[PDB]
């Protein structure tokens, strides 16, 4: 038998059939927790108030376990047991607490703190009915890595991710007490006896460090600006990385040993890569807490070495200030620069170093990226360097769109690190001797042979498991005075990786996505729950989801855009792209032409030879005398071949006779087959217009610069099903032509367009020959530049087909083409100045 | 790569496709025609069992319903199906065999050698008369 009990919050309800043998303290809890639960407002905006059923469900197994106590078996067990039953049968269809929080927050209109809310109870109830997570969850990552579909690496990071990095470890305490309570309390006897041990320890933690006093009350928790000098920051960021490390073993039924043995390779930016050895070490739950002692302590010495050599002094005001007035941040320790190569800020450091004596100099510390720079040294000194900068860069709203691209004035972004002190530093270098002192006397050694898994150091990128010195010394070496290059130490070939560092979105798994864009790599944030919009990264719950969303891939560019051949019926072979699979033609086209394109009589030759061609609406001036040259194309060409149409969007006149005789003439059925707008992008509004009205296979535009690039792309995912042919073209094509190089805007870009399935993307300006537009149809092209390779889908040739034999185009014109030499790439722009190659440049009306 | 005066359309572009199916073929193909997939015809796509029968609903998604209609292989069927346009001479006209089949409540296709197309038949039937 069993008795219906309703637990409801205003218009939210959840019925629970509760045994009738202990029906009585079911209702007994339904009351009390009735009386702590508050009043129900509009929308549940309020907090301590449940959103959804399943929160409501969630606050009752909190309420439940807060009674219960693990020790001795209470009444209220056997309650607890079926509540906690019924969530799982009802809401967590198989899959782990954190796919339905993810689920919750982009749903409905669930909070992230309530989310991890939720997450708590259902942990605690887990725990506290002595139901505790021993088998081995279905996750479809950890099923896909068994099977070899999958290879994880394990990244920490370090310094300069976020300020509040203790926020994170206070989270980790409130919502995985359970798991993590353990771990934490032990980091926190370790800390306190390596103080009182040390001798002018106590000296360095003025605020102490007792953190489980600060992890209970926010109000004993010392300012931001102690917990972020390095005795603190440098153990602690350590300790939460452990911590999302566990949490991820304890909610996948793991040993640390198992998870450490599912990890192709681990490593660590700067401290992170104490963290990497140190999980490379584990086995077993038991002896987990040598290989965190060793951690810990490693982190501690360098924390205070390092903070003993070179302590933070006050800043004078008047730079404080500057810095301030200036849209720059605080002065600290590094610089981070982004958007200079390594050569150009060498370059400006090299300026800057020459005027400073030896103990001020500063230098390149972290490699982040190609255009991703991090400079160490002194604060004043930085901030010498970012005078020598603020000169040099253009205002972040400048308009530089009419002034050609070698002439413009680059512009890039430089900030302050919140990390109070100079890593990977000479200033460091003293205290490297202390530090390998510190670490014999404690007893703390990494062993070659221990170590299970490959950690990549951060300098060379080699395994530190085939190092013929000491591992500790060369860890310790990699984070005070060698600098971080981050590209050469992800050469490893893997497909997923986890970040467990501190900072989530700002931090180290975010950067090496952005650095590994498009070679089929997939970055989770393994600390932080959250949902992305771009869905380019992944957050905690792609780790436990046990569905297709756990294993989810990131497009490499290269195989899913690979040119192939394919053969018809008849024999004939095609170059096979997502463009030309569309037409059933070759990925070549030529583009409409004012005056070359004009001409009927080329424009069927064309349609007749097997080739896309726009008829220019830039050579007519009724909608009558293009129906009269369309008339002549179509009586042309055979039964069954089609054409397109170029419109100039900068001639309003001429799209307000061309729009509605393309809509007449397609709903007549003439074989118009494609609209391309040129000169400028149309706005939201009127290319849906075009798209849902004048019945078309698909639309070409033709965008000039990034701006325009951005405005195709929300074209394209306005109206998801239908094909945008983005033709790309540079400056260097011949007709009006924009300011902009021909790779860089696409190497900016390319990785936004092919988010988008439905953009064939074909590339125009400077082509002639098969020889010269392979490289763009394999993607090769894009490896002189050092990124992934970037196929393109389809060709355009203007310039190319201007004395092809049915053109129009009279003979002595056509002696006068063929005699311009041209230019390479590189010398275009001088068109601008002067005639470079035969051609030059002139203004229109 | 302007250079060669009354070069006729037709050869410049297929001497740049030709040039293309070259490279690919000895890159990607070591150099061998007969290891290029076939299909019947190449065209109309999108960028985004012998005897079968379709019973249609309310809820049937067209998309979907012209899928399994149409097949996997690339034939008549497939074309039939999934071709947005047919040609009336020069003139491109909506597919009528898209619109005959649009599915609703009563429709049943039954399609019968559907792995053969030389021999295939498609038998749409509809409540006639009770
Ligand atoms: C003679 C000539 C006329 C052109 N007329 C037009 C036009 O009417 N509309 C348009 O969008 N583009 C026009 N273009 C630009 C081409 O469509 C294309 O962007 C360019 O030809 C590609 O560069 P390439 O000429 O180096 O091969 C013209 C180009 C040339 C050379």
């Amino acid at each position: 038998s069993t008795r219906p009990l309703t637990l409801s919050h205003g218009s939210l309800e959840h019925v629970l059939l509760v045994p009738t043998a202990s029906f009585f303290i079911a209702s007994q809890l339904q009351e009390q927790f009735n009386k702590i639960l508050p009043e129900p407002t509009e929308g549940f905006a309020a907090d301590d108030e449940p959103t959804t059923p399943a929160e409501l469900v969630g606050k009752f197994l909190g309420y439940v376990s807060s009674l219960v106590e693990p020790s001795k078996v209470g009444q209220f067990d056997q309650v607890l047991n079926l509540c906690l039953t019924e969530f799982e049968n009802c809401y967590l269809e198989g899959n782990d607490i954190h796919a339905l929080a993810a689920k919750l927050l982009q749903e409905n209109d669930t909070t992230l703190v309530k989310t991890k809310e939720l997450i708590k109870n259902y942990i605690t109830a887990r725990i506290m009915a002595k139901r505790p997570f021993d088998k081995k969850s279905n996750s479809a990552l950890f099923r896909a890595v068994g099977e070899g579909n999958a290879q994880l690496v394990a990244i920490f990071g370090g310094q300069g991710n976020t300020d509040d990095y203790f926020e994170e470890l206070r989270d980790l305490y409130q919502t995985y007490h359970v798991l993590v309570g353990d771990l934490i309390k032990f980091s926190a006897e370790t800390l306190s006896e390596l103080i009182r041990t040390t001798l002018d320890a106590e000296k360095v933690f003025t605020q102490g460090l007792n953190i489980l006093e600060w992890l209970e009350n926010p109000s004993n928790t010392p300012d931001k600006d102690y917990l972020l000098s390095i005795p603190i920051s440098c153990p602690l960021i350590g300790v939460i990385q452990l911590a999302h490390y566990v949490v991820t073993a304890k909610l996948l039924g793991f040993t640390p040993g198992e998870l450490r043995s599912y990890l192709k390779g681990a490593t660590g930016h700067s401290q992170g890569l104490v963290t990497a050895v140190a999980i490379a070490e584990t086995d077993s739950w038991e002896s987990f807490f040598v290989s965190v002692r060793k951690a810990i302590t490693v982190l501690f010495f360098i924390g205070v070495r390092c903070y003993e050599a070179y302590p933070n002094t006050s800043l004078p005001p008047s730079i404080l200030e500057d810095s301030l007035e200036n849209n720059e941040g605080v002065p600290s320790p590094m610089l981070s620069i982004s958007n200079l190569t390594q050569e150009q800020v060498q370059d400006y450091v090299n300026k800057t170093n020459s005027h400073l004596p030896a103990g001020k100099q500063v230098e390149i510390s972290l490699v982040n990226g190609a255009k991703n720079l991090v400079v160490s040294g002194p604060p004043q000194s930085l901030y010498g360097l970012n005078l020598t900068l603020r000169k040099a860069k253009a205002p972040s709203g400048l308009d530089q769109s009419r002034i050609p691209f070698s002439e413009r004035k680059l512009k890039f972004s430089n900030r302050f690190l919140p990390v109070a002190s100079p890593f990977h530093s000479h200033l460091l270098v003293p205290a490297s001797d202390l530090i390998n002192k510190d670490l014999v006397k404690n007893n703390v050694s990494f062993n070659a042979k221990d170590i299970q898994i490959p950690v990549y150091d951060t300098f060379d990128g080699s395994d530190l498991r085939v190092l013929s010195g000491s591992i500790s010394e060369r860890i310790v070496d990699c984070i005070i005075r060698l600098p971080v290059k981050w590209e050469t130490t992800t050469q490893f070939k893997a497909t997923h990786i986890l970040d467990f560092g501190p900072g989530g979105a700002s931090g180290l798994g975010v950067l090496t996505h952005r650095n590994k864009d498009g070679t089929g790599v997939r970055v989770i944030v393994a600390g932080t729950l959250d949902i992305n919009p771009d869905d380019d990264y992944g957050f905690k719950q792609e780790i436990f989801d046990v569905t297709s969303n756990g294993l989810k891939k990131n497009p490499n560019w290269l195989e899913e855009y690979h040119p192939k051949l394919i053969k018809n019926k008849s024999g004939k072979i095609f170059v096979e792209t997502k463009f030309s699979k569309l037409i059933g033609r070759p990925p070549l086209l030529v583009p409409g032409m004012t005056p070359c394109t004009v001409s009927p009589d080329f424009v069927a030759a064309t349609t007749n030879a097997g080739y896309t061609i726009e008829l220019a609406g830039g050579g007519y001036f009724s909608a009558a005398g293009m129906t009269a040259a369309i008339d002549s194309v179509v009586s042309q060409i055979e039964k069954g071949s089609t054409f397109g149409i170029n419109l100039i969007y900068v001639n309003p006149f001429m799209l307000q006779w061309g729009i509605p005789l393309i809509k007449e003439l397609r709903s007549k059925g003439y074989p118009i087959q494609f609209l391309t707008i040129g000169a400028g992008v149309p706005s939201l509004e009127v290319a849906s217009e075009y798209i849902e009205t004048l019945g078309l296979k698909y639309l070409g535009l033709k965008p000039g610069s990034i701006d325009a690039i951005s405005q195709v792309i929300n074209i394209a995912k306005a109206h998801p099903n239908f094909p945008i042919a983005l033709q790309w073209t540079g400056g260097r094509g011949g007709g009006h032509h924009s300011f902009e190089d021909a790779h860089t805007p696409m190497l900016q870009m390319y990785s936004k367009i092919r988010r988008h399935p439905n953009i064939m993307l074909i590339f125009g300006s400077g082509f002639g020959s098969a020889d010269d537009t392979y490289p763009y149809l394999t993607g090769e092209w894009s490896t002189k530049f050092d990124y992934p390779p970037m196929p393109f889908d389809g060709f355009l040739f203007g310039s190319r087909v201007m004395i092809a034999k049915e053109v129009k185009t009279s003979p002595d014109a056509k002696k006068c083409i063929a005699a311009c030499t041209g230019v390479p790439d590189d010398k275009w722009e001088q068109t601008y100045k002067k005639p470079t190659g035969g051609i030059v440049t002139v203004r229109s009306e | 790569f302007t250079k060669v005066i009354d070069e006729p359309i037709k050869s410049i572009m297929d001497g740049i496709h030709d040039g293309h199916i070259k490279k690919l073929l000895h890159q990607y193909y070591g150099d061998d025609e007969s290891k290029i997939p076939a299909v019947e015809y190449f065209g109309g796509e999108s960028p985004v069992e012998d005897s079968a029968v379709f019973k249609a609903t309310s809820s049937t998604d067209e998309e979907s319903w012209f899928k399994a209609l149409a097949g996997s292989e690339i034939n008549w069927r497939h074309a039939s199906f999934l071709c947005s346009f047919i040609t009336q001479d020069k003139m491109f006209v909506s597919n009528p065999i898209r619109k005959v089949f649009k599915p609703s409540q009563g429709m049943v296709v039954e399609i019968s050698n559907g792995n053969t197309s030389s021999k295939t038949v498609v038998t749409l039937s509809e409540p006639v008369q009770g």
